[PDB]
């Protein structure tokens, strides 16, 4: 019955992907952003310039107040509100209704985005990082405890129609080839371990611990592929060298300045492919996912005469570890197998195409001492 | 976007 969930997501990498949900009785419809980087379920419950609609506790007869305040700060953006519970359903998801914790957002700062179309956020990470503390059971945890929905979900994010969030399973019609699994190192963020990095087949030759300093996570709520300072610099130096025959504006490599080319003349060939090797399921075994430039060059509308193809560098620097964002997830079908503490990757049915190259998930590879790649 |  997963067909009912296929294509249940809308949005793009730049402003996030959202799924339709209902809260309260009678059911109040709201678009909720899918965020594997947090664990709080929260919805705007007060007027805001960027909100076209919001949760009205006053209109719900099943709403219950927890008499507790709460706030959640994010890498970028933050909000505060009042905790409480209510009945939640997912129209284009499993046919069930559960009473889950809900944070009613009363104030926010740089959280809501202009024209994103979503009015709330669905934190799918573990309770360990939920605010105020891990006693506030996350939505997914509530779903699995109150129903027979299997403890796992998968995400097929499609860039530029929309995507799919299969709750409770894996839909084989959404991917090609084999699924490759990497262990979820620890149950807080969806933390993984990168054991090797290559650009155009060239090893970055860095201590693999640098790749996971201070950690590496899979986050649908982040647009870019964010890398620790050391790694980011080496990657840019390598990417620049690969496309040195091209001239780019100032601030382009900072994910700031936009770059354009004549309609259909984007020189993809000058941009290298990036291979991220992830810890595997068996001893001394890893597998790699390959990213095409079509993934790390996020298409953006031309500020003026919208005619040419413009893009923004979708690889940026981080100070809180590696973040495998949407631009990376878009090329694949990602399975968040909570039940077996692992994350699977497979080429997505909606992968972006290239003439002489193709994104891929390949294995097995032998990699010794992978455990030393983890940061402590 | 950069979502805890």
């Amino acid at each position: 019955s997963f067909v009912e969930m296929v294509d249940n997501l809308r949005g793009k990498s730049g402003q996030g992907y959202y799924v339709e949900m209902t809260v309260g009785s009678p059911p109040q419809t709201l678009n909720i952003l899918v965020d594997t980087g947090s664990s709080n379920f929260a919805v705007g419950a007060a007027p805001h310039p960027f909100l076209h609609r919001y949760y009205q506790r006053q209109l719900s007869s099943t709403y219950r107040d927890l008499r507790k305040g709460v706030y959640v700060p994010y890498t970028q953006g933050k909000w505060e509100g009042e905790l409480g519970t209510d009945l939640v359903s997912i129209p284009h998801g499993p046919n069930v209704t559960v009473r889950a914790n809900i944070a009613a957002i009363t104030e926010s700062d740089k959280f809501f985005i202009n024209g994103s179309n979503w009015e709330g956020i669905l934190g799918l990470a573990y309770a360990e990082i939920a605010r105020p503390d891990d006693s506030l059971e996350p939505f997914f945890d509530s779903l699995v405890k109150q129903t027979h929905v299997p403890n796992l979900f998968s995400l097929q994010l499609c860039g530029a129609v929309g995507g799919s969030m299969i709750i409770g399973g894996i839909d084989h019609s959404l991917y090609t080839g084999s699924l490759w699994y990497t262990p979820i190192r620890r149950e807080w963020y969806y933390e993984v371990i990168i054991v090797r990095v290559e650009i155009n087949g060239q090893d970055l030759k860095m201590d693999c611990k640098e790749y996971n300093y201070d950690k590496s996570i899979v986050d649908s709520g982040t647009t870019n592929l964010r890398l620790p300072k050391k790694v980011f610099e080496a990657a840019v130096k390598s990417i620049k060298a690969a496309s040195s025959t091209e001239k780019f504006p100032d601030g382009f490599w900072l994910g700031e300045q936009l770059v354009c080319w004549q309609a259909g003349t984007t020189p993809w060939n000058i941009f290298p492919v990036i291979s991220l090797y992830l810890m595997g399921e068996v001893t001394n075994q890893s597998f790699r996912i390959t990213i095409l430039p079509q993934q790390y060059l996020r298409p953006v509308e031309d500020v003026a005469t919208s005619q040419d193809d413009c893009y923004k560098f979708a690889i940026s620097q981080s100070s809180t570890g590696t973040v495998m964002g949407a631009v990376i997830m878009e090329g694949f079908y990602v399975v968040f197998d909570r039940a077996r503490k692992r994350i699977g990757f497979a080429v997505s049915a909606c992968h972006v195409h290239d003439e002489f190259r193709t994104a891929a998930v390949e294995g097995p590879f032998v990699t010794l001492d992978m455990e030393d790649c983890g940061y402590n | 976007l950069m979502x805890v």
